[PDB]
RNA sequence: GAUAACCGCUGAAAGCAUCUAAGCGGGAAACCUCUUCCAAGACCAGGCUUCUCACCCUCUAGGAGGGAUAAGGCCCCCCG
RNA sequence: ACCUCGAUGUCGGCUCGUCGCAUCCUGGGGCUGGAGCAGGUCCCAAGGGUUGGGCUGUUCGCCCAUUAAAGCGGCACGCGAGCUGGGUUUAGAACGUCGUGAGACAGUUCGGUCUCUAUCCGCCGCGCGCGUCAGAAGCUUGAGGAAACCUGUCCCUAGU
């Protein structure tokens, strides 16, 4: 029989990532991989196996192209004709954290286990964080060469 | 590019300081600062010339070389001597005058028109029909020139409005 | 793939090197080892990189 | 503003330029100024 | 900067102008008000002043409320509400336990009133949203006063969430804006509102300096 | 406050010229606030004070079950 | 003729709206064979509004009097488990025509049963339980939703 995680065999860890001048797509993909926990060999899809990840400086996200004005973030409130339109520039001007939150929630699984993984992502705008008590390990995204 | 190959002369009574990519100009008429594009570099020739260099022969370098050279030349020449633009107020019942730093224009409107003068620009009136503006930055001088010119809509029939020294507006008449 | 990336190698490179070395162990046993003995994976990845050729983009 | 997909240098002096992906022709003759759109 | 004060409606009447006209006026009893709290941005996250009004016997008030009032340093009041400031300059003039009365308003300045609208009950569509009734004759078939059609069929096959139809009105906060104050007093705190404000006799109304024109 | 269309400045590629590719800007009932109401079931479920801040029993000492309390709440009464 | 003939109720009118912009006004610009007003045309712009009557079952359409306009369309030619049967669309009768004949005529003229107590979704409002980590009372900031968003005339500048 293959291995599956037990009740308390699951382990967590705290990682902090700076987002200054980092590409949104790469940063968010790496974060999603970390929250799902594909970095541990004890991965199992029916139970959460990832780590808590904290991102700093959500307002310093850098994106390529002219999408600062030509990319839109959409949502509809519920009434007919209630569709409203905002850009990434306005989104970072108003709530900088929303863009990173949306990007990460878009690639996590869209099931209840996925939104349960979403429960454990901390996203802030400023350079400080009140979670220094949990001594997070700084994480820098790297690529394996082959 | 072609102009950029020609170095910008530096007059003796002008002090130039460079620190990396930021550049500043010191002169009798004041100080001004600008930042140049990253891929290209600028150097100070020992014989009193400004040398701007592009790393490659690609589009951005080729375009920005001449831009940087001409911008620096304009900056240094404006800082040493300066810039004047004069206007003519032609029409009937058109009155212009200056109080303090502000300018008041009687352009036929039922209400008086007041414009607030930005920093680093000067105004001087010679006649109620024509005045001049003096300044150091071509940007601000042109900004003020355009702002003043856009008070009045174009008038191709009677020449009513405001215009520069040599500006010509075509004449046309209707029989009806 | 998780274990390989922890040991700093990709899944495709690990499998290709394993096939070149001629080890016939199957993914069941590799997964149980990944759960079990990182020493076993350390030896295995060392063997895989040893069996890996000089240049991966050679026309050969 | 004669807005039409085809724009040409009508006289010998009309000049074609590029702005924001739309190419428009400008001339001191007032009608010779148009955009293609 | 921005002034405000609580009040009570007791009646609604008219008074005469200096321009020799006549103007209806709403009785507003802006009784004495005491400052019970100060809100600071560094300690809480915003700037506001909390006010209490009314007289209640010390045993009719809930014990935690009485303790909070004792900590504030004032005797118990009937109802409690706050007024929100916008800068610390107006904050600095207000201190805990300060008493405010009606002379803070000067006549000739617009005011805004906020209160609870009258309890009208569960009312029909036509009375509520001002619909139009259909013919009570020409062969109507017991649909005299009921609205009728609501939307398309099978596309989208629904009601358009937010459709205006039957429900209870009233019994909710309603504001009236840009009102004359005709005359104010210093003796017993009585303030006058030219016009008609929403609420009830012996009800609760709060008056604030007008935002529209002020 | 940022924009559609439009109008500009210094400006090269291309010794000129050019509102633009670097940059600096003006520009509308559209857009974001400003006005009013709902709104912490906003699951990151937010924040500041005030109040009672210790009496046990049982199973077996790992926790759990039951009882006796305060602040407060509910019932019930006259009613709006 | 691919779904519906062991049932998808049809035109108009009333009530109730919603959406797009190829825009009627209101808003901002370019050009003129735009002396000034008064225009013509093109662009951007869906925030708001968009008459009442006489005629006919009308849609449409003609006419009467204003306003800024009296928009174009989509939503089962919006909407009958919301209403009307005026016509189409049963059973009578009659006119004209066709058929020697019963009968017929997208020809006309008169009257002619419109059923359903809401299960779910959806919606407009109001309630019970539970958690927000000892237990309670207040005040709240507020992400996030909603409501509203229309406009005419006269006098001065200057009869310059
Ligand atoms: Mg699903
Ligand atoms: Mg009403
Ligand atoms: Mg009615
Ligand atoms: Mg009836
Ligand atoms: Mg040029
Ligand atoms: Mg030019
Ligand atoms: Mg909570
Ligand atoms: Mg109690
Ligand atoms: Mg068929
Ligand atoms: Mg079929
Ligand atoms: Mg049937
Ligand atoms: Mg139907
Ligand atoms: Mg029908
Ligand atoms: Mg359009
Ligand atoms: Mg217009
Ligand atoms: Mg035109
Ligand atoms: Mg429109
Ligand atoms: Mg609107
Ligand atoms: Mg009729
Ligand atoms: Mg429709
Ligand atoms: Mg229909
Ligand atoms: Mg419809
Ligand atoms: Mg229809
Ligand atoms: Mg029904
Ligand atoms: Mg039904
Ligand atoms: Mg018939
Ligand atoms: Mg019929
Ligand atoms: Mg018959
Ligand atoms: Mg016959
Ligand atoms: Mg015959
Ligand atoms: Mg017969
Ligand atoms: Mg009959
Ligand atoms: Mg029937
Ligand atoms: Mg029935
Ligand atoms: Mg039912
Ligand atoms: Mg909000
Ligand atoms: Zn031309």
């Amino acid at each position: 029989p293959t291995y599956t995680p037990k009740a308390g065999d699951t382990t967590r860890s705290w990682y902090v990532i700076d987002a200054s001048d980092v590409v949104l797509g790469r940063l968010a993909s790496a974060a999603a991989t970390l929250l799902r926990g594909k970095h541990k060999p004890t991965f199992t899809p029916n139970v959460d196996g990832g780590d808590f990840v904290i991102v700093i400086n959500a307002d310093k996200i850098a994106v390529s192209g002219d999408k600062l004005t030509k990319k839109f973030a959409y949502r509809h409130s519920g009434y007919p004709g209630g569709l409203r339109k905002r850009t990434i520039g306005e989104l970072l001007e108003k709530h900088p954290t929303r863009v990173v939150e949306n990007a990460i929630i878009g690639m996590l699984p869209h099931n209840k286990l996925g939104r349960q993984i979403q429960k454990k992502l901390k996203v802030y705008a400023g350079p400080d964080h009140p979670h220094a008590a949990q001594q997070p390990i700084p994480f820098e995204i790297k690529q394996v060469a082959q | 590019s072609r102009i950029g190959k020609q170095p910008v002369p530096v007059p003796s009574g002008v002090d130039v300081t460079i620190n990396g990519q930021n550049l500043s100009v010191k002169g009798p008429k004041g100080t001004l600062t600008l930042d140049v594009a990253e891929p290209i570099s600028v150097s100070r020739a020992e014989d009193g010339a400004i040398v701007v260099t592009r790393p490659d022969d690609e589009r951005r370098s080729r375009s920005l070389h001449g831009l940087s050279r001409t911008l620096i030349a304009n900056l240094v020449t404006g800082v040493t001597e300066g810039y004047t633009q004069k206007m003519e107020i032609f029409g009937v019942g058109y009155r212009v005058q200056l109080k303090g730093q502000n300018l008041e224009f009687a352009l036929g409107y039922s209400h008086p028109v007041l414009i607030e003068a930005p920093e680093g620009i000067t105004f001087a009136v010679e006649s109620p029909t024509k005045f001049s503006v003096s300044g150091i930055d071509k940007q601000k001088v042109g900004q003020i020139s355009a702002v003043i010119r856009r008070l009045r809509r174009p008038d191709p029939y009677k020449g009513k409005g405001v215009r520069y020294e040599g500006e010509q507006i075509r004449r046309k008449v209707g029989k009806t | 793939n998780a274990a390989a990336r922890a040991n700093d190698i990709t899944y495709n490179r690990l499998i290709q090197g394993l096939k070149a070395a001629g080890v016939e162990v199957d993914r069941k046993n590799l997964a149980e080892l990944a759960v079990s003995d990182p020493a076993a994976f350390t030896a295995l990845v060392d063997v895989a990189r040893a069996a890996l050729p000089e240049d991966v983009n050679a026309p050969s | 503003m004669k807005v039409n997909p085809s724009v040409k240098p009508i006289c010998d002096k009309c000049r074609v330029i590029r702005r924001h992906g739309r190419v428009m022709v400008i001339c001191s003759d007032p009608r010779h100024k148009q955009r293609q759109g | 900067a921005r002034k405000g004060i609580l009040g009570t409606k007791l009646g609604m009447t008219q008074v005469f102008d200096e321009n020799n006209k006549v103007v209806p006026v709403t009785v507003v009893k802006a009784g004495p008000n005491v400052v019970t709290r100060i809100r600071t941005t560094e300690r809480d996250g915003y700037s506001a002043v909390q006010l209490a009004y009314g007289e209640i016997s010390p045993r009719k008030v809930i014990k935690p409320v009485a303790g909070q009032f004792a900590a504030a340093g004032v005797n118990p009041r009937r109802h409690v509400a706050e007024l929100r400031l916008d800068d610390e300059a107006a904050v600095a003039e207000y201190e805990v336990g300060q008493e405010l009365t009606a002379e803070i308003f000067s006549d000739g300045a617009y005011v805004d009133v906020t209160g609870t609208s009258k309890g009208k009950g569960f009312a029909g569509t036509m009375k509520r949203h001002g619909f139009r009734g259909q013919g009570a004759a020409h062969g109507a078939q017991a649909v005299h006063r009921r609205p009728g059609s609501i939307g398309g069929c099978a596309t989208p096959g629904r009601v358009f969430k937010g459709t205006r139809m039957s429900g209870r009105m009233g019994n909710d906060r309603v504001t009236t804006q840009n009102l004359k104050v005709h005359k104010v007093d210093a003796e017993n705190g009585v303030l006058l509102i030219k016009g008609a404000i929403p609420g009830r006799n012996g009800g609760l109304v709060v008056v604030r300096s007008a935002i529209k024109r002020g």
